[PDB]
């Protein structure tokens, strides 16, 4: 069959300020089948207790997720997310752009 | 409110 | 305005590790108001808005026992359409189905819908007339062949005229401050230089609801569909959404670039320029 591939956001619920608790969301979308292996990392390490959405489709049948938990920023902790699935033959890791 | 007694495909 | 109510089933065949996962979730327009999988410890319909906390133990029942029993149902299905491609029983597969009504400001059917795919290929759907079937191959005639033996379109237009919008009305009403709430985006817009010859105008919005919204960039008033980017409106966790759309300028050409906003939730249109 036709199988997908992840499209991967990575940002935060409201806008990133230093100290300042927030939720740090990966959005995993456009994809098929559904099995997906999702990640947030912190400084390179998995994240523990991290939450997602229940599973449902777009108007394409591609599947979509959100993975989320909460978190406090600093300037130097540095999170990403890091995904896998048959389309993938290595995981792929984004970054949180804390640029824009 | 779900559709009940569906038909199998 | 208009609303809408919609189910998204996903049941999804795992051979050697246990029976095929049945996963139902149903929305009121982009707000996600209940849930049930199979996987789960106790398999029961369960509440994801609070506006529908408050129907009571019939109805978290009768749904429950609709969500069981099209587990098994969907077994049987996932079953059948292995056979109607010939495969082999080693296999994953996947069928997944959308059924729901679109209501009007009164309240009044505006269209009903029924559509399934198999391993994420239109499969068979119910057409607007709520009468007659399109199916995508000869293995969907089969199911709908055995669909018009069952009368099964007269059973969903039944279910479509009547407790879809019905009980959507309901729903409308019981979560009326959020649900009938279009809350606008919050915009800016950003200012990222690539070199000495251009940077990266983006368009920001944030904190919408609903997902439906509109975001362009004009160059001296014409749309600069193809040279903008514009990412999928993504969930910000609290029922809101975001989005933004850049446009990469000629420094110094700032000022002929305008982000045009259109949301249910505006006064007005929003016309933004970078403010430096």
């Amino acid at each position: 069959m036709i199988q997908r591939t992840p499209k991967i956001q990575v940002y935060s619920r409201h806008p990133a300020e230093n100290g300042k608790s927030n939720f740090l969301n990966c959005y995993v979308s456009g994809f098929h089948p559904s099995d997906i292996e999702v990640d947030l990392l912190k400084n390179g390490e998995r994240i523990e207790k991290v939450e997602h959405s229940d599973l449902s489709f777009s108007k394409d049948w591609s599947f979509y997720l959100l993975y989320y938990t909460e978190f406090t920023p600093t300037e130097k902790d540095e999170y990403a997310c890091r995904v896998n699935h048959v389309t993938l033959s290595q995981p792929k890791i984004v970054k949180w752009d804390r640029d824009m | 409110e779900l559709r009940a007694r569906e038909e199998s495909y | 305005g208009s609303h809408s109510m919609r189910y998204f089933y996903t049941a999804m065949s795992r051979p050697g590790r246990g029976e095929p996962r049945f996963i139902a979730v149903g929305y009121v327009d982009d707000t996600q108001f209940v849930r049930f999988d199979s996987d789960a410890a106790s398999p029961r319909m369960a509440p994801r808005a609070p506006w529908i906390e408050q129907e009571g133990p019939e109805y978290w029942d009768r749904n429950t026992q609709i969500s069981k029993t099209n587990t098994q149902t969907y077994r049987e299905s996932l079953r059948n359409l292995r056979g109607y491609y010939n495969q082999s029983e080693a296999g994953s597969h996947i069928i997944q189905r959308m059924y729901g009504c679109d209501v009007g400001p009164d309240g009044r059917l505006l269209r009903g819908y029924d559509q399934s795919a198999y391993d994420g290929k239109d499969y068979i759907a119910l057409n607007e007339d709520l009468s007659s079937w399109t199916a995508a191959d000869t293995a969907a005639q089969i199911t709908q062949r055995k669909w018009e033996a069952a009368r099964e379109a007269e059973q969903l237009r039944a279910y479509l005229e009547g407790l879809c919008v019905e009980w959507l009305r309901r729903y409308l009403e019981n979560g009326k401050e959020t649900l009938q709430r279009a809350d606008p985006p919050k915009t800016h817009v950003t200012h990222h230089p690539i070199s000495d010859h251009e940077a990266t105008l983006r368009c920001w919005a944030l904190g919408f609801y609903p997902a439906e919204i509109t975001l362009t960039w004009q160059r001296d008033g014409e749309d600069q569909t193809q040279d903008t980017e514009l990412v999928e409106t993504r969930p910000a966790g609290d029922r809101t959404f975001q989005k933004w759309a850049a446009v990469v300028v000629p420094s110094g050409e700032e000022q002929r670039y305008t982000c045009h906003v259109q949301h249910e939730g505006l006064p007005k249109p929003l016309t933004l320029r970078w403010e430096p």
